[PDB]
């Protein structure tokens, strides 16, 4: 298989 | 934006990644020794580490570095898959005890997540929670400094 | 002399938070 | 405020939007934020919101006026001695609350959104434990300086550089401010 990237997250809390 | 932590999937599991020095680290017990996802093709790891339960592959798009901790600090703060902020406190080099433990399924699929310290900046990687019972009390996590090593 | 001008802002409030997927 | 310290950084305009408003003195523009990216026809820094009042240092803004939704705003304080201007705070911003813990670990937020840690080593004084070139903290005078709760413990001045490369930071602790606002 392959590791794939479902999401992020974005630790400063920065909008858009 | 840029996310520095990437939520990643397996097909078998699913947990996270964390860049950090232009590396997108996270747990070998997750990834294996497989490929990362790419518009162009899988990308292979650029580090691996059975070891040390470490595996790194270059770091991808839409993602942020995350800075070495070199303030010492034991007042840690582990960042789970959902977001959620988990204060931690440095028992010793992979060790740190949960100020408010919390079940297991709280901590479920953030291996791979940073272990932050009072600057935001990484610590070590969330390898794997200690719990008793079901509540976790305590997490288990590779120190920046192996990262900076095995680079 | 010319008025101090707010070109831009830092912002310490924000928490982790997953990326909007749009 | 909590911890970990994380912050970004937005900008809201550009050198020659930056221009008109500086002669205009109106700007209406939206405010939000702790911390503002502050700039003169002349030089760009920032501006800590600390207690309803947008404190920076003197040596940035002189005695000049912030532009406002409602036109050019006079300033609250000046100390020209103790290097401090302050405005009442913009409409939109938050404030940051002073220390009241005493802790030797603090952590200076740049322009860059960046937060590195400083060993106080004095009333004005504190050491980088990764010290950094000079030309990474231009721009960066009149930022905040945090215990590791989030609250001001002072706000940065100047730099203590050797061959470019700046070791210490040279801050103003928020008593000077309360001491500026019952003077
Ligand atoms: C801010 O004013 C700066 C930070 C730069 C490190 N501080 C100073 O300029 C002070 C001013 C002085 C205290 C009156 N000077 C220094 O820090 C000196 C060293 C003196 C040390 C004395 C100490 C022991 C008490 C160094 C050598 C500079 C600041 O950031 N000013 C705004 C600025 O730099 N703007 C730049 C510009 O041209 O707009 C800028 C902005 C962003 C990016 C690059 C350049
Ligand atoms: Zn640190
Ligand atoms: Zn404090």
């Amino acid at each position: 298989g392959s590791v794939v990237i479902v999401g992020r997250i974005v630790l400063s809390g920065k909008p858009a | 934006v840029e996310g520095e932590v990437q939520i990643v999937s397996t097909a078998t599991q699913t947990f996270l990644a964390t860049c950090i020095n232009g590396v997108c680290w996270t747990v070998y017990h997750g990834a294996g020794t497989r490929t990362i996802a790419s518009p162009k093709g899988p990308v292979i790891q650029m580090y691996t580490n059975v070891d040390q339960d470490l595996v790194g592959w270059p770091a991808p798009q839409g993602s942020r570095s995350l800075t070495p901790c070199t303030c010492g600090s034991s007042d840690l703060y582990l960042v789970t898959r959902h977001a959620d902020v988990i204060p931690v406190r440095r028992r010793g080099d992979s060790r740190g005890s949960l100020l408010s433990p919390r079940p297991i399924s709280y901590l479920k699929g953030s291996s791979g997540g940073p272990l932050l310290c009072p600057a935001g900046h990484a610590v070590g990687l969330f390898r794997a929670a200690v719990c008793t019972r079901g509540v976790a009390k305590a997490v288990d996590f590779i120190p920046v400094e192996n990262l900076e090593t095995t680079m």
